[PDB]
RNA sequence: ACUCUGGUUUCUCUUCAGAUCGCAUAAAUCUUUCGCCUUUUACUAAAGAUUUCCGUGGAGAGGAACAACUCUGAGUCUUAACCCAAUUUUUUGAGGCCUUGCUUUGGCAAGGCUA
RNA sequence: AAGGUAAGUAU
């Protein structure tokens, strides 16, 4: 491994790779085949699957992968130059996206795993708008190739047909989210793999015109690869290969030179191993011993394919030409993620990626020890190198330039360069690399900043995480024993630390929360949360999503507050947000950052706004992006601007408390717009304080809301359901219980299964999978996600409502039962009066 | 069927079937067994019920 | 295409068994919880720990049969017709002279002159 | 399967 170690300081010899994909599509398999490519002692039992990267007790027993877990390995390319691979392997499942997240940070490129007999799945699409939305570079590896062959049974004409269809459809789909032209993705281009990870085929077309060129010779396989794929029809005649076909019943390039040889392979072993095997093996130059010919088929498959194929070099030469290395791909990382940009003199610096200089490592995923006592960060080195023993600043996520103080000085214990199962102990990691750091679990809390503790002022942080989708499930837990709560809430900062999107908040009432994507998500974070961690009994409450407030009309009354010192009077109106505009403030495209007359020109223009009220924009939302818009409509002829103006940040703060709490439910208020009418500022700067003025905001926005129509807005997901024909009727029947409605139902093309795609509630999607699974026998699988927020049915304000104890409310009754409930459990009052 | 059943016919519904066969077997104590895979679609076929 | 490599089957024996000993599945005993309760012998059904039984694998040893038949691996895996060179050696135009520095002298170092 | 033997003396 010395020369593994070596290879770290050289950053052109770098490749941060993430493996993305829908669940189930082989990236931990893949990952299995390039250890067993390049561990001789480690091999794949004949019947069970290796998983090496599956290193969780959880991820053996579920058979699904939980947690991302990185890779590091030196893998030669088809030229034999080796290289050095950081390889995230991050889990398929839609409900851990969060894992995937904190790998795409860490990475520079993307190489995006598909079945080949399943067409672009729910996770496939979404990994790729994020990867594309992280300025990632992305390639396609088409696996589970032997489905088309052994399983389809397609002629290879269909199975080149499949295979264009999907990359036909990861294109759009890329065009779609991107603008870039050159992010057009082809075999031609190299950048697409064709692969077999059950039974180790992986190959480009430079790497199979490479065997041809290893076994026939005199050929520029280089050159030959521009050609094995497309309408480019080979002619034996001339030797020269024709966009036209030269006979009626030609074949593809690609069908000729590489699916019918891979048929051919795939069929003389599965059916004809007694007869005619030892003769094609002869004619592909492969020798089986006579204990080796006595395998069963798939292993027998496994081996002939490994002797034919070799190495794994047709996925190093995709992730080495088109997935740019830590120095090269350093500065849109830099001027993505960091906060200051690539103008500032460290992002200067950054860009340079060099191994010397000032150390800037930024960490997105923690794991844990064996006993679970001890965290240690993962990240990326971005500038300098860490050593053992050397001490580190470690900036937290609130760390400002201002404040200073969400950082903390720590020692960074051993090193250790981190391949699945086990770690190579370093003393020192360069820049661009990966790296496990131990000493510095107590700061870190989700994402962190490693700097060097002094010398180094103008650092600032990295940005958070922007997940692909919001926890919306939330459950209560508590422990069995009342004595071992601090056990419990040690139990819950550790699984806050171990999962990225898991939110932790304690309520009012004393019960403490949890935050998930889904019901697998939640699962396992008790699962882990009971086992490990904590190491007790816990009680967990049912399952309840987070609704949001908004308001459906404009408010009938011009709602008023007054300071304790009655010297302020504010008058504020609420009122809905146009449709899609919350929506593109959440989507981050329109900024705070942005100069008001580019943000009055996009309203004007976009939305309609006039000059004067688009202008006149303060704040967003509870937060930067939140879907929530306060408007200043004082007339400047009424109210003195400049006296205003002395209170704008703390009624913008009262503002955003208000909107992050909201007055029917502790709730975020979702698209709802404020319109500031008239307020009467004092003019002395001691009776105007923030503490004044911001309880008066938050009791202003608070009566304006109420005033308003209000609604509840609950969270609704989106539902791709893999069944056959025959189980659709099934998959109606299910969503028709749970409010669920079906907005697409397509067969697959070149696949006898059909996709299902519908809306249902997050708060009746609670079994909704087991329910699909068990009325249709196990043949219809879906995957939920969070789609969008939906107004709750009903009248939430409505008194005369009577909620029944354990009986399901009907659709007018819904609103109000929801927010009763969630009173009750949050121990707020029994009901809001509209006087407060 | 002597057609489609004779991978399998002519040691079918014998006592230890292929017992002396030294190609199917590892010898008389019946330990071990190797078969051809046109015997096995055949009695995979035969067993369907 | 060269030379050495030297089995398979079967019957016993002695030990070690992780591993689905076994892709199958019994019984007994003991200690706890029950269910029947009225005393044995039977039991009810869960948990825990044992023992026996029906079988199994590896290795070792000793007989027999086909003992004579060949393997695999290693060893260097050992040959001529007609056709050929601007990136590494049988076709490759790479020669000589001089200057000055310098070496105890021989020579070396750089430059110049070509044809 | 038992908790269902009369204890005898004669032949």
């Amino acid at each position: 491994m010395d020369f593994l170690a070596d290879l770290m300081d050289n950053s052109e010899l770098i490749r941060n790779v993430t493996l993305c994909g829908h669940l189930h599509h082989g990236k931990t398999c893949f990952v299995d085949c390039l250890i067993e490519q390049t561990h001789p002692e480690i091999r794949k039992r004949y019947d069970q699957d290796l998983c090496y990267t599956d290193i969780l007790f959880t991820e053996q027993e579920r058979g699904v992968g939980i947690k991302s877990t990185p890779v590091t390995v030196v893998l030669p390319d088809t030229k034999g130059k080796s290289y050095l691979f950081n390889i995230m392997d991050t889990p398929g499942h839609v409900n851990f996206s969060d894992e995937v997240t904190a790998g795409l940070r860490i990475s520079d490129g993307v190489v995006l795993f598909i079945d080949a007999a399943e067409g672009v799945m729910l996770n496939t699409e979404r990994l790729i708008k994020h990867a594309v939305q992280e300025r990632l570079a992305v390639t396609v590896c088409i696996n589970k190739i032997d489905r088309l062959i052994l399983e389809l049974k397609l002629p290879p004409t269909d199975a080149y047909y499949k295979l264009r269809h999907i990359v036909d459809e990861v294109n759009g789909l890329i065009s779609m989210y991107s603008t870039d032209e050159n992010l057009i993705l082809s075999p031609l281009l190299g950048n697409v793999c064709f692969s077999s990870s059950q039974y180790s085929i992986c190959f480009t077309l430079g790497s199979f015109a490479k065997i041809y060129a290893d076994t026939f010779g005199d050929i520029n396989y280089q050159e030959f690869a521009k050609r094995l794929w497309g309408d480019i029809y080979f002619n034996p005649k001339t030797r020269k290969f024709t966009k036209k076909a030269p006979t009626s019943s030609s074949q593809r390039s690609f069908v000729e030179f590489i699916l019918e040889p891979l048929y051919k392979i795939l069929a003389q072993v599965v059916g004809d191993v007694d007869t005619s095997l030892p003769r094609t093996l002869d004619e592909l130059g492969i020798h089986l011993t006579k204990e080796e010919l006595k395998l069963n088929i798939r292993p027998l498959l496994r081996l002939v394919c490994k002797k034919f194929f070799g190495e794994f070099t047709g996925f190093v030469d995709m992730c080495v030409q088109h997935i740019p290395s830590p120095k090269v791909g350093a500065k849109p990382k830099i001027e993505h993620t960091y906060t200051g940009g690539v103008d500032s003199d460290l992002g200067e610096a950054m860009s340079d990626c060099d191994p010397d200089g000032p150390l800037m490592c930024h960490t997105t995923k923690m794991y844990s020890t064996d006993d679970g006592v001890q965290f240690h960060a993962f990240g990326r080195v971005l500038s300098g190198t860490i050593h053992a023993g050397q001490p580190v600043k470690v900036l937290g996520e609130n760390y400002t330039l201002e404040d200073e103080e969400d950082s903390q000085i720590c020692t960074v214990g051993r090193l250790w360069i981190s391949v699945a199962r086990y770690h190579i102990e370093v003393n020192r990691v360069p820049a661009g690399n990966w790296v496990l750091i131990e000493g510095v679990d107590q700061p870190i809390v989700k994402t962190a900043t490693i700097t060097e503790p002094r010398g180094n002022e103008e650092a600032q942080i990295f940005r958070p995480l922007k997940f692909n989708t919001t926890s919306v499930i939330k459950i209560a837990v508590e422990p069995v024993n009342p004595s071992e709560l601090p056990k419990m809430l040690d139990g819950l900062r550790k699984v806050n630390k171990s999962y990225p999107s898991l939110t932790t908040k304690v309520e009012e009432s004393g019960e403490h929360v949890i935050l998930g994507t889904g019901e697998l998500y939640l699962d396992c974070v008790m699962h882990d949360l009971r086992k490990m961690y904590s190491e007790i009994d816990i009680k967990v409450a049912d399952p309840v999503v987070t609704f949001c407030e908004t308001v459906v009309e404009t408010s009938s009354l011009k709602c008023f507050a007054e300071t304790p010192n009655k010297k302020n009077k504010i008058t504020m109106i609420a009122e809905p947000l146009e449709k899609g505009l919350a929506e593109d403030i959440e989507n981050e495209v329109v900024q705070i950052t942005w100069n008001r007359k580019k943000l009055g020109e996009f309203f004007q223009t976009k939305y309609d706004w006039d000059l004067l009220a688009a202008r006149s924009i303060w704040a967003f939302g509870p937060d930067a992006t939140g879907p929530n818009i306060l408007v200043d409509d004082t007339l400047p002829s009424e109210v003195d601007k400049a006296l205003l103006g002395s209170v704008k940040d703390s009624i913008v703060q009262g503002f955003q408390w208000g909107t992050r709490e909201g007055p029917l439910c502790d709730e975020l208020i979702r698209n709802v717009k404020f319109k500031i009418l008239d307020a009467v500022v004092a003019q002395e700067p001691l009776h105007r304080g923030g503490g004044q003025i911001i309880p008066t905001a938050r009791r202003v926005v608070y009566s304006a809301f109420l005033m308003a129509t209000p609604r509840l807005m609950e969270p609704y997901y989106f539902v791709e359901v893999q069944a056959p024909a025959d189980c659709v009727s099934a998959v109606y029947t299910v969503l028709a219980r749970r409010r669920g409605h079906v907005t697409q139902d397509a067969p697959i093309p070149g696949s006898p299964l059909y996709t299902i795609k519908a809306f249902i509630p997050a708060i009746d999607s609670f079994g909704f999978e087991t329910d699909l699974r068990t009325h249709t026998q196990g043949q219809a699988f879906s995957l939920s996600v969070f789609h969008h927020w939906q107004i709750v049915p009903g009248d939430p304000l409505d008194k005369s409502i009577v909620i029944r104890p354990l009986e399901p409310q009907p659709a007018p009754h819904l609103a109000r039962e929801f927010m009763i409930k969630t009173r009750r459990r949050k121990g707020l009052s029994e009901d809001v009066s509209i006087s407060k | 069927d002597p057609e489609e059943d004779a991978p399998v016919l002519d040691w079918f519904y014998d006592h230890q079937p292929l017992r002396d066969s030294r190609k199917y077997v590892n010898g008389s104590t019946y330990q071990r067994w190797q078969f051809t895979l046109p015997m096995m679609s055949t009695l995979y076929r035969l067993a369907n019920q």
